[PDB]
DNA sequence: AAAGTGCATACCGAACAAAGATAAA
DNA sequence: TTTATCTCCAGGCGGTATGCACTTT
């Protein structure tokens, strides 16, 4: 099922909070999934110039229908901002795209990472797909390719409670703490901007615009306060010690620690380096009987640097190419 | 019912606990477990009998009489076991003759038979000697009566081959006796040490100070492990043993089975053979336990003295096979080795599952707590500190993560750097330098001391194995009789061509031919992350490669100047495959062109004419035209072939496009002498001749269902040019993508002439067995993604295409194939419903079972490094898998057809004093005797397809899975089902005995 | 009255990686 | 709505927290 949006009120809300900055309001908004056009046409009433991509077909003459008379303003384009780059190979089919020709059809140039936000992304998380839209997003964040090979561009998407939750535990243990949120939060200023009951949302289903009592049913079961999340990827992500060639390195070393909770950090440095486990966590300056668990994600940052700046070991990591695919 | 697990560890610790002659223990465990009530449950009477038994065999009586009164405490009444074991004891001890009356006339009290006491599986010969003699004392005389020879296998099919009243021409070596008894002398010793070393054939290092350092530093490494892991094992052991005396379970006996020397040597060997990737916990722990089965019954052998009973028998054996030495009456070797008196040679009860897993990790913890390295291995007393040489690390797959032990990066430089030139093999792995032992029961066989299983199954099934031993014992004669038939075929590798191999493969390798390349010829922000990742890649590839290169010739560098033989075992459904894996002729095509026959054969009159077919077949240029036509052109072609022949590396270079070189060389290699000999019917060849069948599984559906047009679509009846069902499918593919193409679409511009016979040939050989389209796609796919002439950026877009135009060309290309395949496809699934696997019997005999059972319900054993998760294939209490037992009944059912016929031409063949082995459908033999064998094979497919096959099999199952009344609508329902066999058609098969192209 | 020992189930990670075709489940 | 997808040459996730039974301190 996808959300779109229904109410003129809420289409006017969600349209200030996106144009909320009145210094410098002039950004290339790119929204995702419009359907009707609803917030198209309630951010074009608001000002903005709109690059709308739309998965399904039936959808785009509509939007045309709009957005005719403007001159430039609005541009269609069918695409799905999660299929972009696909690591298959191949041709790329028209319900895919490669960031190449979406940049090159939009005339965006290349900005440089220390640089100011180029563009706007606004959207809705999949409606069961946030954990691999997630994923997908952080590998690409984290070796600079797709989207963020252009600069550190603004996403800001409506996601589940649940999932919000599980992105910002914190060494407070509220036995949600993982990888995602480590890295997510080393990777980004996560804030909740605006928050909406999700019956304020219209469903539609892939079969048809959903009716029937139905869906009043579907309303108390899935009843849950979206969040309107707001991610800017951080200006300093990148040291010398963390570069897009070591993340594989990183990630594999915050999956490790993740895999015993209830163990202490110095038995996976032990199964995971040949380097003096307590000198290691004397330099970070962390007891010796640390937990994983109770370790923030600036330390896990410190930590893999620190044993990345071992100069004495030829080597380091007994991680390897080889332990992936396997 | 069914033991449970623990039920299952303390049997197989009071087994164990015989073996290693520890009663003590074992008398005190079971006193601790029989005294608390609520491990009394637990005990059953076996446990008890195993007890009673090891006291008998020492003789002391008070122990077994506290064990009877134990047991009649506890519960249940006592067997024939139990009175076995006391009369043993008691003639032990020289009872009087009033006790061993009252004992026996107990025994008849509680009434059973004498006989039966002598027919125990259990007891051993020593043992019922001396129970024997026990009982002459109430009795003056006891006797069994002995028999005739297992009566010979009275079948409608098997009839000729066990029949004296024959012609016999049975082949025989070309060796003297006492170099075959030298040559079995080598092997035994060769077997007892458990290992070979061999010489590298890589290219050698050039000395120097760094590889002197690193050979020093290695030894003095090995030293260290060696205590370490010596003294680790003392402390274990003693660790174990006090478990034991606190009344609970452990693995001391088995830990004692084996010296400590043993288990440090395999120990090492292992850490020496650990590949630098490393493996999985689960992987390694398996391989342990096994490594330790074997070296055990090895052992055990040893000690208790049937080595020599082999070797006598063995040598008086070899007298059949040898040129010099003549045998009274000619026979099988089976029924020669009967014949001669058998040793007596007791199965291996095999351990448990879990106790088998938890040994493997127990020996892999030692392992890698024991060994430690210096961190610094170049700059030496750096840091005193001392790293561990393996490590454990996590994997993750998806959801899912694995357990791997991984090397210290530094020891693999070591290793590297080192250069050691010396490779160890398992003698298990290596060809054997004897003849095989003859396949005489399903316990004994193969190699001389090693444990052969005749169905290769999974670590724990056990089902096959019980059907195998439950059948009547006539039934797997003709099976056996095969088998020992394809083990005993010399063999011998080629020089020149292995002298050509070694020369591509230690300069640079020519991956063109097959040979693969060394890792020093190499290829070398995101663009620099990407190239990396390609070039890292490529490295393991070439780097994996090349490894498997390197081992397969070392092996057969070594066996240069050797004769050897391969013996030969089946799977569940009945295809014959050689055990030693590393090196036979069923690998790849360098494989199969190192190795030749031993005996060569005169040519004869018609020695040549078939050389020149088998060049050509190898060719594969021309596989259309008629046998005439190939001999046409491979006259013309004389030139190229003699020069290939002359000069190989530096020349025209003709046979290096052929579709399988490094055969075609040898072939012109052989024709080249051939021709420039005097006489060329008066010259040996060494050299195997192919023989194929086309449409193997399509002509045995046309043979069942007896259909005209099926039949002749695929040679099965008497004709002038070969038939292809491949091509025409093909060819009405090509049609299709032709209207496609004009029509306008961009894929079918893309592949227009990669639409050749191999792209569709799997699919279409695979459509009858009920293959989906994703595996279509699969297929198709993986042949287009090496054509290398093809724009890849296609390959999803176009065999997602292709499979619906191949399916289109079967809306009706078979018929009663198709019903054949539903009806039995619809038999499986209905007899899958009721919880009952599908059995059946081949025409041999032989009974074949399928064993697809749902996954068990959690199985893990706790631990201190990792909790392994292992299956628990041995598990009956399981329900069945309705989705793998349907979709596989036809291919085991036609697989167990195809190898009943090989086996009858494989029979018919050594009748006639022939050197007949095969490869699944490819039969090979001497160039001159070619023709001798197509009569042959296909008289037997006639005879093979004589009877209703289909009939008997519906009976069968009839028989055995409607006899139940339990469900009597689903009863109805199968009985129905079955009852409706497709009916024939009208085809006189014998017009096969008449058509060339049947097998060509 | 507490506490140890061992076995059964259940829910966590849902590591990204486009896509389509068929039926048991 | 959810999953596996012709057969063979021998394959399997590892951790945490929960109750339940009975024996032991
Ligand atoms: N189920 C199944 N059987 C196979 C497969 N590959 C080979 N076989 C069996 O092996 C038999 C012979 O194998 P091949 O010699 O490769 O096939 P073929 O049809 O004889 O090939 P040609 O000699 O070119 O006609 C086939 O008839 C099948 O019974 C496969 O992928 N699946
Ligand atoms: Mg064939």
């Amino acid at each position: 099922f996808k959300r779109y949006v229904t109410d003129r009120r809420l289409a006017e809300t969600l349209a200030q909070i996106y144009l909320g900055k009145p210094s410098r309001p002039p950004h290339l908004l790119l929204e995702c999934n419009p359907g009707p056009g609803i917030l198209t046409q309630a951010l074009l009433e608001a000002g903005a110039k709109v690059v709308a991509l739309e998965s399904d077909k039936t959808f785009i003459p509509h939007l045309e229908s709009l957005g005719k008379n403007l001159d430039g303003k609005l541009r269609v384009i069918h695409c799905d901002f999660f299929k972009l780059d696909p690591r298959s190979g191949g041709v790329i089919k028209p319900p895919a795209m490669s960031s190449r020709g979406l940049f090159k059809n939009l005339g965006i140039e290349a900005v440089p990472w220390t640089a100011d936000i180029p563009l706007k992304v606004v959207g809705m998380f999949p409606s069961r797909g946030e954990k691999r839209a997630l994923w997908k997003l952080a590998y690409d964040l984290y070796s600079c390719t797709s989207i963020y090979k252009f600069g550190r561009i603004e996403v800001n998407m409506f996601i589940g409670e649940k999932e919000f939750q599980k992105l910002m535990a914190d060494p407070g243990n509220p036995d949600l703490y993982h990888v995602l949120s480590v890295i997510w939060q080393l990777a980004c200023e996560i804030k909740v901007l605006h928050m909406e009951p999700w019956s304020s949302f219209d469903i539609y289903t892939r079969k048809g615009p959903l009716e029937n009592p139905k869906r009043r049913e579907l309303l108390d079961q899935l009843q849950q306060k979206l969040y309107l999340i707001q991610m800017i990827p951080r200006q300093n992500l990148f040291t010398k010690n963390l570069t897009p060639m070591n993340y594989n390195i990183f990630f594999h070393l915050l999956k490790h620690c993740f895999g015993r909770r209830s163990a202490t950090v110095i038995d996976h440095l032990r199964s995971l380096t040949p380097l003096d486990a307590r000198d290691i966590l004397m330099q970070i300056g962390k007891q010796e009987d640390e937990k994983v668990v109770n370790m923030h994600p600036q330390d896990f940052k410190t930590l893999f640097e620190t044993i990345e700046r071992s100069k004495d070991c030829a080597y380091k990591w007994l991680y390897d190419e080889t332990l992936e695919d396997r | 019912a069914q033991l449970s697990g623990q039920q299952q560890r303390l049997l197989a610790f009071f087994k164990c606990c015989l073996l290693t002659d520890q009663l003590p223990l074992a008398h005190h465990l079971l006193v601790v477990h029989h005294g608390q009530r609520q491990k009394r449950k637990l005990l059953t009477l076996d446990m008890y009998n195993a007890v009673m038994l090891g006291w008998a065999r020492q003789g002391a009586f008070k122990e077994l009489v506290y064990v009877l009164f134990m047991v009649k405490d506890a519960g249940l009444t006592p067997d024939l076991l139990s009175y076995a074991a006391a009369l043993q004891c008691m003639g032990r001890q020289d009872q009087d003759a009033g006790t061993i009356e009252r004992c026996l006339e107990q025994m008849s009290q509680e009434g059973l038979k004498l006989q039966a006491l002598f027919t125990a599986v259990l007891l051993s010969e020593e043992d019922r000697a001396t129970v024997l003699k026990a009982v002459h004392k109430v009795k003056p005389t006891f006797s069994l009566p002995p028999q005739l020879p297992p009566p010979v296998n009275t079948s409608k099919l098997l009839r000729d081959v066990y029949a004296k009243d024959g012609r016999v021409s049975y082949p025989k070596l070309h060796l003297p006796l006492k170099t075959l008894q030298c040559l079995f002398e080598k092997q035994l010793h060769m077997e007892l040490a458990s290992r070979v070393c061999v010489v590298s054939v890589e290219k050698p290092t050039l000395p120097s100070k760094e590889v002197k350092h690193a050979r020093k530093t290695l030894k003095t490494l090995r030293d260290q492990w060696e205590k370490a892991l010596c003294r680790a094992l003392r402390e274990t052991k003693n660790r174990l043993e006090r478990e034991v005396y606190e009344g609970r379970f452990s693995l001391y006996p088995f830990l004692c089975l084996l010296d400590e020397r043993e288990v440090v040597r395999m120990l090492l060997q292992v850490l020496q053979a650990l590949p630098a990737q490393g493996e999985s916990f689960t992987t390694l722990a398996r391989e342990l336990s096994a490594r330790t089965f074997s070296r055990h019954v090895v052992q055990r052998q040893r000690v208790s003295g049937q080595v020599q009973a082999l070797q006598n028998h063995y040598r008086k054996y070899l007298c059949l096979l040898a040129s010099d030495a003549e045998v009274p009456e000619p026979c099988l070797p089976r029924q020669y080795w009967e014949e001669l008196g058998a040793p007596e040679a007791l199965r291996e009860q095999p351990w448990p599952l879990p106790v088998q897993m938890e040994l493997g990790k127990l020996l892999a913890e030692m392992l890698v707590q024991a060994t430690q390295m210096p961190c610094s291995l170049d700059k030496p007393h750096r840091s005193s500190r001392l790293v561990p040489v393996l490590y454990h690390v996590y994997s993750f797959r998806n959801v899912q993560q694995i357990g791997i032990l991984k090397p210290h990066p530094a020891y693999v430089q070591l290793l590297e750097k080192a250069a050691e030139p010396t490779l160890t093999f398992e003698a298990v792995d290596v060809p054997m330098l004897c003849p095989p032992l003859p396949w005489t029961s399903p316990h004994s066989g193969a190699f001389l001391l090693s444990p052969t299983k005749l169905m290769r199954t999974v670590e724990g099934a056990t089902q096959h194995q019980e059907l195998l031993e439950t059948c009547p014992p006539t039934a797997l004669h003709g099976a056996l009789d095969a088998l020992t038939q394809l083990g005993n075929c010399a063999w011998r590798v080629n020089g020149r061509v292995l002298d050509l191999v070694l020369q591509l493969f230690q300069a640079k390798g020519c991956p063109q031919l097959g040979v693969p390349a060394p890792p020093s010829e190499a290829p070398q922000k995101a663009e620099l992350r990407r190239e990396l990742a390609h070039c890292q890649k490529v490295a393991r590839e070439m780097h994996s490669l090349r490894a498997e290169a390197l081992y397969r010739l070392s092996l057969a560098q070594h066996l240069r100047d050797r004769v050897f033989w391969l013996p030969h075992n089946m799977d569940f459904r009945g295809r014959t495959y050689p055990c030693p894996p590393h090196f036979n002729h069923l690998g790849s095509d360098v494989a199969r062109a190192l190795l030749e026959f031993a005996q060569g054969r005169p040519l004869g009159p018609h020695g040549l004419d078939w050389l020149k077919i088998h060049l050509v077949n190898l060719t594969g240029l021309k596989k259309r035209e008629p046998l005439r036509k190939r001999l046409a052109f491979a006259e013309e072609v004389m030139d190229d072939i003699l020069d290939s022949a002359d000069q190989p590396l530096t020349g025209r270079k003709w046979w290096m496009g052929a579709e399988e070189p490094w055969q075609t060389l040898a072939c012109c290699m052989e024709v080249a002498n051939a021709v420039r000999a005097s006489d060329p019917a008066a010259y040996v060849s060494h050299l195997p001749v192919h023989q194929d069948g086309s449409c193997n599984g399509l002509q045995h559906y046309a043979a069942l269902g007896r259909d005209s047009v099926g039949a002749a679509s695929v040679n099965l009846e008497p004709s002038d040019v070969p038939q292809d069902v491949y091509s025409g499918v093909a060819a009405q593919v090509e049609v299709f993508r032709r209207q496609d193409a004009q029509r306008g679409m961009r894929v079918a511009q893309v592949l227009e002439g990669f639409i050749t016979r191999k792209v569709v040939k799997q699919t279409v050989m695979t459509v009858v067995y009920g293959v989906t389209r994703y595996g279509g796609r699969l297929q198709i796919e993986k042949r287009l993604r090496e054509l290398s002439d093809f724009p890849q950026e296609f390959v999803w877009e176009a065999s997602h295409y292709l499979v619906r135009q191949v399916f289109k060309s079967l809306q009706e290309m078979f018929s009663g194939t198709r019903a054949i395949q539903h009806w039995l496809t619809e038999s499986a699934r209905l007899i899958s419903h009721m919880g009952s696997v599908v059995e059946w019997v081949t025409p041999l005999g032989v009974p074949v079972i399928q064993p697809y059972r749902l996954d068990s319900k959690v199985k893990q054993i706790g631990g201190g490094i990792q909790s392994i998760t292992y299956t628990h294939n041995g598990d009956i209490s399981r329900k069945p898998n309705t989705r793998k037992q349907k979709n596989g009944f036809p291919p085991n059912f036609i697989h167990s057809l195809d190898s009943s016929h090989m086996m009858l031409t494989a029979l018919h063949c050594y009748r006639k004093g022939l050197t007949f082995v095969s490869v699944h459908d490819c039969y090979w033999t001497h160039a001159a005797d070619v023709s001798v064998m197509n009569q042959v094979c296909r008289e037997q497919f006639v005879r093979l397809h004589s009877e209703p096959i289909l009939q008997d099999l519906s009976r069968f199952l009839v028989k055995r899975f409607c006899s139940e009344p339990q469900k009597i609508l689903e009863a109805s329902q199968l009985k129905e089902t079955l009852q409706a066999v497709p009916k024939p058609g009208a085809f006189d098969l014998e017009q096969v005995k008449r058509s060339t192209y049947f097998f060509s």
